[PDB]
C-alpha cells in the first residue's frame, strides 16, 4: 500500500500537510516490503530443498505400488497431480480493491514451478 | 491599477424610530455597473441583501427592509444611497455594498467595499 | 476543500489525516503479527519436509 | 534511475539487487462535465409561437423565472427580421444567469421598428412603449403580414397617438380618457380638438413591407444583486473514453478511465458501487448508456541494477502497469539524455509483474540472480547487458531406476558447512 | 515557548507531545516484534547447540 495515495489520494494540500508528520510513510513501506520478501523466503525455503530436478521413471513398476494419485498427470493442461488439482478446486474480489492505492505483487514462484519442485521431490523419494 | 473599488459610509448607532442614509461610492476600472446592491452582515449573522438597483432603474428591496429602506442611484450612476427610514432593531448590522460588472461582455465580477456599521438599541 | 476555505479546512484535513494514518498503522501491525505467525508455520513446514 | 536509487539508499555504492524507488502516477489529460438532458427549457415558444399578440399600447408582459433559458433557439434561428442586444453579448446569453426576465410582446409597423431602441423618439416610443437609455437586454422583431393583416383592413391592433406626457421606461398606459388637445375641455367627449386616443393601423395584405405589421418581442433582464432564477443550459462536455480524465456527472466527481460497460441498471438507478462501496459504474445523464470506472495506474517504479562495482547500466520496472503507460511518467520533464532513454525503445518487455525496460528477453534459462517476479529473473551477463529470462527451477537429472538395480557408494567425502544464527540484540533503553 | 504565551502554546505543545509519543510507541512495537523474532532464532540456536 502507498501511504500518500491512500491518505491523500489525488490531493496536494493533504500531501503537504502529511509531509510534516515525519517518516511514518517510509517505515510502513519498509515493513510491507519486508513482509513481501518474507513470503518469498518462506516459500523458497519450504520448496527449494532439492538440488536437482528428478524425472520419474518412464515405466511405473514399483513392485505393485500405484503412485498415480500423487504423481503429476501430463494429460491435464496443468501438470499437477490428481490430488493437487483437487485441492486447488476445493480452495478455488481483491482484484477490484486496487482503487485505494493497494497493490498485490505476484509471488516469485509460480504454481507451475512449485509443482515442478514437488514432482522432483516425489521422483527422488520414489 | 485602478481596480473596481467600493466604499460604504453613513452607518452608525441610531435611536429606534430614527433615520439615516448610507452612501456607497464606486471607483476604479468600472466598465458597467449592471446591478447595484446593498447588503448587511450583522455580527453573528450571514450577509443578507437589503436593497438593490439594476442599471435600468428597477430596484429590489428585501422584506426585512421593504417599506423602510429606499435605494436611489445618483445622477452620475456611480454611487447608490440607501435612505433608511424608521430604523428598527433589525437594522443593527455591518452594511456592505456590492456591484456586478460585465467585463468583456462575458465575465460577471462582483465587487465589495469595506462596509459600515449600523446599530439600533432600546 | 470545496465547502470550506483552506484556513478552516486545515483542521478538518488534519483530523482526517490522523484517523487514516492510525488506521493504516493498525493494519500494518496486524500484517506484521500475521507474517510472524505464517513464518513460524513455514519453518514448521520446512522442518517437516 | 541509478542516481535516484543512490539518493534513495543514501549511498554512492549500490549492490546487486532490485530497489523500490518511486511511484508512477498517471495524471488526467482532460476534464469531463455531463449534466441531464436538454430538459425543460424556458417557455420561449409561448411568447414566440403565440397565435395572437397584444397591442403596442397594451403590450403584453411575460415574466420568466426559475427555468433554464436556451437562447440558442433565438439567434441560431434566422426567423427574426431584427435581432439586437444591449449590455450583453447575444452569443453569451446561453451562459448567463438572471434574477428575472420580462418579455414584452406587441405588434408595430415595420418602418416604426427603429423607434424600439434606447433613447428613441416618436409616438411609439413616447406614448406606447419607452425604453431606458441604458437598456440591458435584447429586442427581436419579425414580419407578421401573413398573420396580422386582413383583406379590407385589419383594425384589431391599436396604438396610442396622443397623451399628456411621454411614458417612462417600461411603462404602460391603458387608460383611454379623452385627451384634451385643445383649450376647450373634452369632458370625456370625442370631437373637435378631442381625438380617439388610440388608433388602428388597418393592416392590409397590400401594405408594403415597411407598412406591413411586424411582431416584436423585447427581453429585458433584471439584475438587482438578487439570486439568479434563470440560467442558460449547463453546456455538458463531449464523451471521452479509454483515457484518464476527470469526470463530473451531475455533481458526482471522480477521476479515472471511462469504458463501455455491460452492466444493466434499473431505470431508476444512476450509478453502482463496489463491495468496498467505491463508485464502479455510472450512467450518462444526457443519454442512457452505462460506463465503468477504473483506476489509472496506481503503479510503482523499481530499479534493477547489478552492483555498481560491476557495471553502471540499469533497468526500470513499472509495477503492474501496461507498457504504454511506462513513458507517460510525467515525461518531457526528466533529464533529456538519461531518463527518456529508459522511456521506451526496442528493449521494452512485458511481464505479469509489469513493464520492464532496459533488459533483453532471452530464451535460455538460468538460476535466479535478481528476482523480478512471477517466475522472471534478471541478470547481467553476455557486449555485456541486462537480460531477463525465465527462472530455471534446477538442473535436469534422471535416476536410472530399475526393479533389480542398485547404487552403492565406493568412496566418501567429509564436508564442513557453516550455519549462522542471530542470538541477541543491543540492549537499548 | 518563547514565541507564544503558555495559554496559546499549550495546544502546540500538546500536538508535538502526541506526535512524539506516538512515534515512541511505534518504535517500541517494532522493537517487540524484532525481539520475538530474535527470541525464536535464539531458541532454535540453543536447540542446535
Amino acid at each position: 500500500v502507498d501511504c500518500t495515495m491512500y491518505i491523500c489520494g489525488d490531493s496536494t494540500e493533504c500531501s503537504n500537510l502529511l509531509l510534516q508528520y515525519g517518516s511514518f510513510c517510509t517505515q510502513l513501506n519498509r515493513a510491507l516490503t519486508g513482509i513481501a520478501v518474507e513470503q518469498d523466503k518462506n516459500t523458497q525455503e519450504v520448496f527449494a530443498q532439492v538440488k536437482q530436478i528428478y524425472k520419474t521413471p518412464p515405466i511405473k513398476d514399483f513392485g505393485g505400488f500405484n503412485f498415480s494419485q500423487i504423481l503429476p498427470d501430463p494429460s491435464k493442461p496443468s501438470k499437477r497431480s490428481f490430488i493437487e488439482d483437487l485441492l486447488f478446486n476445493k480452495v478455488t474480489l481483491i482484484c477490484a480493491q486496487k482503487f485505494n492505492g493497494l497493490t498485490v505483487l505476484p509471488p516469485l514462484l509460480t504454481d507451475e514451478m512449485i509443482a515442478q519442485y514437488t514432482s522432483a521431490l516425489l521422483a527422488g523419494t520414489i | 491599477n485602478s481596480h473596481v473599488q467600493l466604499v460604504e459610509s453613513g452607518g452608525g448607532l441610531v435611536q429606534a424610530g430614527g433615520s439615516l442614509r448610507l452612501s456607497c461610492a464606486a471607483s476604479g476600472t468600472i466598465s458597467t455597473l449592471n446591478a447595484m446592491g446593498w447588503y448587511r452582515q450583522a455580527p453573528g449573522k450571514q450577509r443578507e441583501l437589503l436593497a438593490s438597483i439594476s442599471n435600468l432603474g428597477t430596484t429590489y428591496h428585501a422584506d426585512s427592509v421593504a417599506g423602510r429602506f429606499t435605494i436611489s442611484r445618483g445622477s452620475a450612476k456611480n454611487t447608490v444611497n440607501l435612505q433608511m427610514n424608521s430604523l428598527k432593531p433589525d437594522d443593527t448590522a455591518v452594511y456592505y455594498c456590492n456591484t456586478r460588472v460585465l467585463e468583456g461582455g462575458t465575465q460577471i465580477r462582483d465587487y465589495w467595499g469595506q462596509g459600515t456599521q449600523v446599530t439600533v438599541s432600546s | 476543500l470545496s465547502r470550506l476555505d483552506p484556513p478552516e479546512a486545515e483542521v478538518q484535513i488534519d483530523r482526517l489525516i490522523t484517523g487514516r494514518l492510525q488506521s493504516l498503522q493498525t493494519y500494518v501491525t496486524q500484517q506484521l503479527i500475521r507474517a510472524a505467525e505464517i513464518r513460524a508455520s513455514a519453518n514448521l513446514a520446512a522442518t517437516k519436509m | 534511475p541509478l542516481s535516484e536509487t543512490k539518493c534513495t539508499l543514501k549511498s554512492f555504492t549500490v549492490e546487486k539487487g532490485i530497489y523500490q524507488t518511486s511511484n508512477f502516477r498517471v495524471q488526467p489529460t482532460e476534464s469531463i462535465v455531463r449534466f441531464p438532458n436538454i430538459t425543460n427549457l424556458c417557455p420561449f415558444g409561448e411568447v414566440f409561437n403565440a397565435t395572437r399578440f397584444a397591442s403596442v399600447y397594451a403590450w403584453n408582459r411575460k415574466r420568466i423565472s426559475n427555468c433554464v433559458a436556451d437562447y440558442s433557439v433565438l439567434y441560431n434561428s434566422a426567423s427574426f427580421s431584427t435581432f439586437k442586444c444591449y449590455g450583453v453579448s447575444p452569443t453569451k446569453l446561453n451562459d448567463l444567469c438572471f434574477t428575472n426576465v420580462y418579455a414584452d410582446s406587441f405588434v408595430i409597423r415595420g418602418d416604426e421598428v427603429r423607434q424600439i431602441a434606447p433613447g428613441q423618439t416618436g409616438k411609439i416610443a413616447d406614448y406606447n412603449y419607452k425604453l431606458p437609455d441604458d437598456f440591458t437586454g435584447c429586442v427581436i422583431a419579425w414580419n407578421s403580414n401573413n398573420l396580422d393583416s386582413k383583406v379590407g383592413g385589419n383594425y384589431n391592433y391599436l396604438y396610442r397617438l396622443f397623451r399628456k406626457s411621454n411614458l417612462k421606461p417600461f411603462e404602460r398606459d391603458i387608460s383611454t380618457e379623452i385627451y384634451q388637445a385643445g383649450s376647450t375641455p373634452c369632458n370625456g367627449v370625442e370631437g373637435f380638438n378631442c381625438y380617439f386616443p388610440l388608433q388602428s393601423y388597418g393592416f392590409q395584405p397590400t401594405n408594403g413591407v415597411g407598412y406591413q405589421p411586424y411582431r416584436v418581442v423585447v427581453l429585458s433582464f433584471e439584475l438587482l444583486h438578487a439570486p439568479a432564477t434563470v440560467c442558460g443550459p449547463k453546456k455538458s462536455t463531449n464523451l471521452v473514453k479509454n483515457k484518464c480524465v476527470n469526470f463530473n456527472f451531475n455533481g458526482l466527481t471522480g477521476t479515472g478511465v471511462l469504458t463501455e460497460s455491460n452492466k444493466k441498471f434499473l431505470p431508476f438507478q444512476q450509478f453502482g458501487r463496489d463491495i468496498a462501496d467505491t463508485t464502479d459504474a455510472v450512467r450518462d445523464p444526457q443519454t442512457l448508456e452505462i460506463l465503468d470506472i477504473t483506476p489509472c495506474s496506481f503503479g510503482g517504479v523499481s530499479v534493477i541494477t547489478p552492483g555498481t562495482n560491476t557495471s553502471n547500466q540499469v533497468a526500470v520496472l513499472y509495477q503492474d502497469v501496461n507498457c504504454t503507460e511506462v513513458p507517460v511518467a510525467i515525461h518531457a520533464d526528466q533529464l533529456t539524455p538519461t531518463w527518456r532513454v529508459y522511456s521506451t525503445g526496442s528493449n521494452v518487455f512485458q511481464t505479469r509483474a509489469g513493464c520492464l525496460i532496459g533488459a533483453e528477453h532471452v530464451n535460455n534459462s538460468y538460476e535466479c540472480d535478481i528476482p523480478i517476479g512471477a517466475g522472471i529473473c534478471a541478470s547481467y551477463q553476455t557486449s555485456q547487458s541486462i537480460i531477463a529470462y525465465t527462472m530455471s527451477l534446477g538442473a535436469e537429472n534422471s535416476v536410472a531406476y530399475s526393479n533389480n538395480s542398485i547404487a552403492i557408494p565406493t568412496n566418501f567425502t567429509i564436508s564442513v558447512t557453516t550455519e549462522i544464527l542471530p542470538v541477541s540484540m543491543t540492549k537499548t533503553s
